Order: structure tokens, then sequence, then C-alpha cells
RNA sequence: GUGGGAGAGGGUGGUGGAAUUCCCGGAGUAGCGGUGAAAUGCGCAGAUACCGGGAGGAACGCCGAUGGCGAAGGCAGCCACCUGGUCCACCCGUGACGCUGAGGCGCGAAAGCGUGGGGAGCAAACCGGAUUAGAUACCCGGGUAGUCCACGCCCUAAACGAUGCGCGCUAGGUCUCUGGGUCUCCUGGGGGCCGAAGCUAACGCGUUAAGCGCGCCGCCUGGGGAGUACGGCCGCAAGGC
């Protein structure tokens, strides 16, 4: 699954400030480890579709996330993106 | 020709008939009667009536071999299924006890649909 | 890691050198699959509700063990080969549930 | 009917975990093996269900009997 | 975010017992089976009933509910792994990041299709026995596809709550599943029943609205002709839109 080791792990290492848990970077780099874990997961299991959908919906709110950050701070943005490797 | 003496009464009861096996303490078969065996031969088979022939019947040839008492094992739900039993029950055999054995599934098989609903 | 309990179920029939040869391969199997043995409790040989391999009885182990879980299944697999080895149960181990209490 | 009493009455504190209690575990079948329902075992929802899984461990394990002959009759 | 919880939610690999069928063996003999009554059928190459051993396939009794989970279709032995959703508490972090959603994409019971397995029980078609005025049926005996698995298709339905999704507002009572709290009580989430106001053609609905409101989508416009014709799109086909 994932521990609490590797979720805090990534939240420090993308939390915009000392304390910061659910700022936009932050959701977004949570969102994108369980993306890549459940992507993983059904790349066997290709018989799994109840858990595609829980896919569906992570990437749509992820997608969503970044689409306010891309409005609000095109830079905090971009960084995101390449930080994560995401959109490319 | 054995003289045997202690051993099982399994009566088998069904809807069309009862068959009345009785066995040495291993379940070897000594000798079994059912409704066609007395003269009944349609659907009076499934007659409690017919159950207390069959029983009696298997109870005498059985005590031809000697046979003082039995433990009955009742299969099946049918029409005289306790009448095969009481007609044991005073044979002139000691019925030591009796016990339902009717096996039933844990779901495998699927019934024809004359059983299904 | 997380902490499973193993039960395993053994041939009634065993003399000394036989019962704790298979305890031999049990430990050595299990350490093998990387299961650090935290407690045991040998229940000895009981009376069963139902023929386990045309035997009215059976010789029972337990051990609350801390392993891998990646390594569970595949070492259940190993346990299970031992032709003397009747029945193996792994659980994972849960806090206990009173009721009157 | 069912006036009898409940399983649950009868018995202290225990485990209803608890896999191998066999003794205990016994009071919550029938004359066969079947599991009592709770109009009988006098439990709860969640308990009942917790019962039921562990009665079916202990089946697996040779403990407890998946089904039983009835007497008398 | 942190810390708790319930669950037939999903995928993979394991594995357990009951029963059916079959094969072997023992013991046993004149029938079994089946129906309204029967006959076909099975049985002296020894059936049925009984015990022991084995093989396989399929489905998981009790628990089991008026219960739970899932967007829906749907999900039920036990075990492990992998994985989706969700509820409660703390009031900690971001700061309108929201709702809906044509087209697109994906999922989608059963039956059906392709390749290759599998095939115990059941069983369209089919072969028979009855019943009947007839009986291309109901009932009885057999029985192929299929039902099972894998992979790829099909895209339908009384796919139903026949009730689109989101949010706010408008008496209570009672049962139940599942959290928390100063645990008789108070406070969440879910499933039922009776009912205030109110609505409804009526039946009924009524904080799980079919009441009062706002947003957005889909749809309707007399019955037959007809889900037909034509055209297009999809499909191996059946056929679907
Ligand atoms: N692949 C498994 C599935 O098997 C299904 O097969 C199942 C269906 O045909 C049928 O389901 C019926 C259902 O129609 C009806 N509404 C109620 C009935 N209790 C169900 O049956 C089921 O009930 C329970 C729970 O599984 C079990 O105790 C029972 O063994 C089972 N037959 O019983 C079968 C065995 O469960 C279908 N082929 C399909 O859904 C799917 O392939
Ligand atoms: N037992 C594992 C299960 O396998 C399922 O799929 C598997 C099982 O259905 C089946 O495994 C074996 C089979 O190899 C072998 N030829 C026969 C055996 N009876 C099967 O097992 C299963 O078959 C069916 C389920 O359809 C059940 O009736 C039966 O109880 C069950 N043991 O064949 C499939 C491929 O191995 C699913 N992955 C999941 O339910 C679960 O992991
Ligand atoms: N769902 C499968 C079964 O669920 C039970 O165990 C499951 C539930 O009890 C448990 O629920 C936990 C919850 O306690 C805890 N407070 C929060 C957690 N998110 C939940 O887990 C849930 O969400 C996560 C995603 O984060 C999913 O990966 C997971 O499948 C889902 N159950 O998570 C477990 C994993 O699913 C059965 N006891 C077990 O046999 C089996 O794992
Ligand atoms: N594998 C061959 C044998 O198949 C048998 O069963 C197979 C056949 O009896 C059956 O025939 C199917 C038919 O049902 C279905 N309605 C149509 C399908 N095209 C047919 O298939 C047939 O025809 C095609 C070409 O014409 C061939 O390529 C194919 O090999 C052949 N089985 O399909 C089955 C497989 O799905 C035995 N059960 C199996 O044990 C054995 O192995
Ligand atoms: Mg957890
Ligand atoms: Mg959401
Ligand atoms: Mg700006
Ligand atoms: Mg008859
Ligand atoms: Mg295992
Ligand atoms: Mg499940
Ligand atoms: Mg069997
Ligand atoms: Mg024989
Ligand atoms: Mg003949
Ligand atoms: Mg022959
Ligand atoms: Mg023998
Ligand atoms: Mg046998
Ligand atoms: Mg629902
Ligand atoms: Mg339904
Ligand atoms: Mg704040
Ligand atoms: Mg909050
Ligand atoms: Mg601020
Ligand atoms: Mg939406
Ligand atoms: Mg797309
Ligand atoms: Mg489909
Ligand atoms: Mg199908
Ligand atoms: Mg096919
Ligand atoms: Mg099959
Ligand atoms: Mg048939
Ligand atoms: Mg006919
Ligand atoms: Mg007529
Ligand atoms: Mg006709
Ligand atoms: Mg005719
Ligand atoms: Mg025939
Ligand atoms: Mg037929
Ligand atoms: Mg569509
Ligand atoms: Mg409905
Ligand atoms: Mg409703
Ligand atoms: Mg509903
Ligand atoms: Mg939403
Ligand atoms: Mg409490
Ligand atoms: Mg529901
Ligand atoms: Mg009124
Ligand atoms: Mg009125
Ligand atoms: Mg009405
Ligand atoms: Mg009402
Ligand atoms: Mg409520
Ligand atoms: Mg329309
Ligand atoms: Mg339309
Ligand atoms: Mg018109
Ligand atoms: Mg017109
Ligand atoms: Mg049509
Ligand atoms: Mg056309
Ligand atoms: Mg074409
Ligand atoms: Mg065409």
């Amino acid at each position: 699954p994932i521990t609490k080791e590797e979720k805090q792990k990534v939240i420090q290492e993308f939390a915009r400030f000392p304390g910061d848990t659910g700022s936009t970077e932050v959701q977004v780099a949570l969102l994108t480890l369980r993306i890549n874990r459940l992507s993983e997961h059904l790349k066997v299991h290709k018989k799994d579709h109840h858990s595609h959908r829980g896919l569906l919906m992570m990437v749509g709110q992820r997608r969503r996330l970044l689409r306010y950050l891309q409005r609000e701070d095109p830079e905090r943005y971009r960084a995101l993106i390449e930080k994560l490797g995401i959109r490319g | 020709k054995r003289q045997v003496a202690s051993g099982r009464a399994y009566i088998h009861a069904s809807y069309n008939n009862t068959i009345v096996t009785i066995t040495d303490p291993d379940g070897n078969p000594i000798t079994w009667s059912s409704g066609g065996v007395i003269g009944y031969k349609g659907s009076r088979k499934g007659t409690p009536y017919a159950a207390q022939l069959a029983a009696l019947d298997a109870a005498k040839k059985a005590m031809a071999y000697g046979m003082q008492s039995v433990d009955v094992i009742v299969r099946g739900t049918g029409a005289g299924r306790e009448q095969a039993i009481r007609a044991l029950q005073a044979s002139g055999l000691q019925v030591k006890s009796i016990v339902d054995d009717t096996p039933v599934p844990h779901n495998g098989c699927r019934p024809k649909k004359k059983f299904r609903k | 890691m997380r902490r499973y309990e193993v039960n395993i179920v053994l041939n009634p029939n065993l003399d000394q050198s036989q019962l704790a040869l298979e305890k031999e391969i049990i430990q050595r199997a299990l350490e093998n699959y990387g299961a650090r043995v935290e407690k045991v409790e040998e229940l000895g040989l009981r009376r069963l509700a139902y023929p386990i391999a045309k035997d009215p009885q059976g010789y029972f182990l337990w051990y609350q063990v801390e392993m891998p879980e990646d390594r569970v299944n595949d070492l259940a697999r190993e346990l299970r080969i031992r032709d003397n080895v009747r029945r193996v149960m792994v659980v994972k181990s849960q806090e206990p549930f009173l009721a009157n209490a | 009917p069912s006036r009898k009493a409940k399983v649950k009455a009868t018995l202290g504190e225990f485990d209803l975990r608890d896999y191998r209690n066999v003794e205990v575990l016994k009071r919550f079948l029938s004359e066969t093996g079947k599991i009592l329902p709770r109009r009988r075992t006098g439990l709860s929802a969640k308990e009942q269900r917790i019962l039921a899984k562990t009665i079916k461990r202990a089946r697996i394990l040779g403990l407890l009997p998946f089904t039983e002959k009835l007497v008398r009759k």
C-alpha cells in the first residue's frame, strides 16, 4: 500500500512551507503518487475495472487542481509539473 | 449364513418408495426390502403401509440371520419414513437408536427443473 | 512488515525423530522465507470433528510470527509440500474482540 | 419457540476472534454442525458476523464440524 | 493532513467441506426409477439400498437478515497478496480550487459470436414415453449447443425506485446497520416503516419528497402503420444505434 513514511516523505518534499499539508502542490504530489501506484497495479490486473474507476476520478481531481494552479500561479505550476514529471 | 445378531437398519424414504436395507455393523448388507419387494407395484410403493410391510419384511429376513438389535439410520423425507421406523420399533427387534442422516448439499449441483424454485 | 499466525496440523502417527524432523523443516523454511518467530504454542495432538486424511486426530502447532507480506503465500505453499503436513492456515493477526467483557 | 436460553447469556467473557477455542465455539453450533442464528446465540450483528468467520476457520482446521448426524428422532 | 471504523466493492494466487455423477472393491438380490395414473428408461454383463477407496466438474448449506457493499450491470465457503470507494473524530493545511455536462472515452445482467480448453449436474434444439379431439405443449425418460475457464467480440433488458445529477429550505414518531461523545441520553453516515405542512387525476409521495427553491443535462407532443422502410454508422455474425 502506502506507508506513513512514504506519504510524509512526499508531503515534506512538496510542502510550500513547514506544516503545509493541504496546499495544491502537496495535493498534486500525493495524487500523483497514488496514480502511479494504481496504474502500476492496473498494469497487471487488467481485469479490475472497479479500481480503474478510482483511477479515472483521481486523474480528474489532479487535472482540476493543476488547472487551478496554472490559472493562479503559472510559476508554481511549471515548477510542479517539472518536479513531478507530469503533462509531458 | 452368518449369525450376525447386532447391526444397522438403513431406512431410505423417498416420495416414490421406501427401501429398508439391513446390514452388519460394518455396513455390509445382509437383507433388504422395499415397496416392490412386497407385492406393491405402482404409486402404491410410496405408501406408509408399503413402508410398514417393507420394514417388517427386511426385519423378518434379518432375524433369520439371528439379529437381535439394530441402529436405525433414516435418509430422505417421504411418506412413511416414520411408519417404517415404527414397524421396526416393534418388529421384535430392539432399536437401540435412530438417526437422521439425510444428505443435503452445501449448494453444489443444479437441480432438475422439478426441484428448482 | 506484518504479523501473522501460522497453524499447522500434522500426522498423529509420528514418532519422536519423525516429528522433530518435521518441526526442523518447518523452522528452516520459516526462516528461509524471512519469518521471525515471536511466540509458539504446541498444543500436541487433539481430537478432530472430522477425519483429516483418513485420521481421526491431528497434531497442532501454532506460531505467532513477523514476516514480509509478499512472502506469505509462497511460504505457506512451501510449508504444504511435506507429506506429513496435513493442514496449513496462515492468518493475519488481529487484536482480540470480546463479548461479555 | 427458542425460549430455552441464549448462548451468550451462559458464557462469560471470551475472544470472538479466537478460532481455536473449541469448547466455547461448540456452544454456538446446533445438534447438527449448523451455526445457530442470533435468536439463539443472543449475539449482536457485528458479534455474530465475527463469530461466523471464526467458526469457519475452526471448521477448516478440523476443530469444528461442518455437519453432524441428528440423533433420537 | 492526522488518527479511528464497517463492508458478498474489485483483481490474482491458494485452499476446505457437503452433495451429484462416474471408475474400482466389498457385501447383498429383484427390482429400481418415475407419475394424477403410467410408460419409455435402467436392472441376472447383478441395478436399486449399504460400506470402503479413487477421479473429476461445478456451486458454496447453516451464519443470512426486514442486513452490508458498489455508479450501474452486480457482489456470498475459507486464506494471503494487490486495489477502488466510504464514514466518524480533531478544526491542523490550500483558499471558490465549485455544480452540471452535447460529443468523446470507459463499464455494462442473460443469451449470443470467434479461437482453444473444459464438461459433474442442469439443459434450447432434438430423440422418445405419456396426456389430448389433436398436443409440433404442459408431465416422464434421454439429450447436443450452451451453462464453466482463458482471451477477444456483442451493447441489449420490466439495465426498475419504471423516479437525471448537485445544493439550500420545510413537524415529528418508530425499527435497524455503522461511527463518536459527559454512553438513560447527545451527535454523524446509511437502510426501512407511520406520518406535519405541502403536493398529487387518483394511487400515493412526505428531511431517502413525488414538498418549497436555483443550476445544468436527457427526453415527451393522439393510436395504429413501426422500432418498420430508406440512408448512414457499428458488428465475424446474430444484430445494434
Ligand atoms: N461467473 C459466476 C456467475 O455465475 C452465475 O451463475 C449463478 C446464477 O445463475 C444463479 O444466481 C441465483 C440468482 O439468479 C437468484 N436471484 C438467487 C439465487 N440464490 C442465486 O443463486 C445463488 O445464491 C447464493 C449466493 O451465491 C448461493 O447460496 C447459491 O449457491 C447460488 N446458486 O446461480 C448461479 C450460481 O451462483 C452467472 N453465470 C453469471 O452471473 C456469472 O458467470
Ligand atoms: N481459485 C482461484 C480463483 O480462480 C478464479 O478463476 C479460476 C477458477 O475459476 C478455476 O480454477 C480451477 C480450474 O483450473 C480447474 N480446471 C477446475 C477447478 N474446479 C477450478 O476451481 C474452481 O472452479 C469453479 C469456479 O468457476 C468452482 O466451481 C470450483 O469450486 C473452484 N475450485 O479456473 C480459473 C483459472 O485458474 C478467479 N481468478 C478467482 O475467483 C480466484 O482467484
Ligand atoms: N477490501 C478488501 C478486504 O477489506 C477488509 O479490510 C479493508 C478495510 O477493512 C480497510 O478500510 C480502511 C480503513 O480502516 C482506514 N481507516 C482507511 C483506509 N483508506 C481504508 O481502506 C480503503 O481505502 C484504501 C485507499 O486508501 C484502499 O486501498 C482500500 O482497499 C480500502 N479498503 O482497508 C482494508 C483493505 O481494503 C477485509 N478485512 C480484508 O479481508 C480485505 O483487505
Ligand atoms: N477441442 C476439440 C473438442 O471440442 C469439443 O467441443 C467443441 C465442439 O464440439 C464445438 O463446436 C463449436 C460449436 O459449439 C459452435 N456453435 C460453433 C463453433 N464454430 C464450433 O467449433 C468448431 O468449428 C470450427 C470451424 O467450423 C473449428 O475451427 C473448431 O475447431 C470446431 N470446434 O465447440 C466446442 C469447443 O468450444 C469437446 N468438448 C472438447 O473436449 C474437445 O477438445
Ligand atoms: Mg488499514
Ligand atoms: Mg468526488
Ligand atoms: Mg490571476
Ligand atoms: Mg413409486
Ligand atoms: Mg495461503
Ligand atoms: Mg471481496
Ligand atoms: Mg464425493
Ligand atoms: Mg460395485
Ligand atoms: Mg430389459
Ligand atoms: Mg456390466
Ligand atoms: Mg469395507
Ligand atoms: Mg462412494
Ligand atoms: Mg445503493
Ligand atoms: Mg437487481
Ligand atoms: Mg482553519
Ligand atoms: Mg472538515
Ligand atoms: Mg490564510
Ligand atoms: Mg460529473
Ligand atoms: Mg478520453
Ligand atoms: Mg455484457
Ligand atoms: Mg455469458
Ligand atoms: Mg463459446
Ligand atoms: Mg462444465
Ligand atoms: Mg437430465
Ligand atoms: Mg414429447
Ligand atoms: Mg382436450
Ligand atoms: Mg402444440
Ligand atoms: Mg402423441
Ligand atoms: Mg430414453
Ligand atoms: Mg427433459
Ligand atoms: Mg453507449
Ligand atoms: Mg425493480
Ligand atoms: Mg426508495
Ligand atoms: Mg433504492
Ligand atoms: Mg461529484
Ligand atoms: Mg458506544
Ligand atoms: Mg442497499
Ligand atoms: Mg395534509
Ligand atoms: Mg387526498
Ligand atoms: Mg398501492
Ligand atoms: Mg408515507
Ligand atoms: Mg434516518
Ligand atoms: Mg425515447
Ligand atoms: Mg432517444
Ligand atoms: Mg405519431
Ligand atoms: Mg399518426
Ligand atoms: Mg430491437
Ligand atoms: Mg439499415
Ligand atoms: Mg461490415
Ligand atoms: Mg445486414
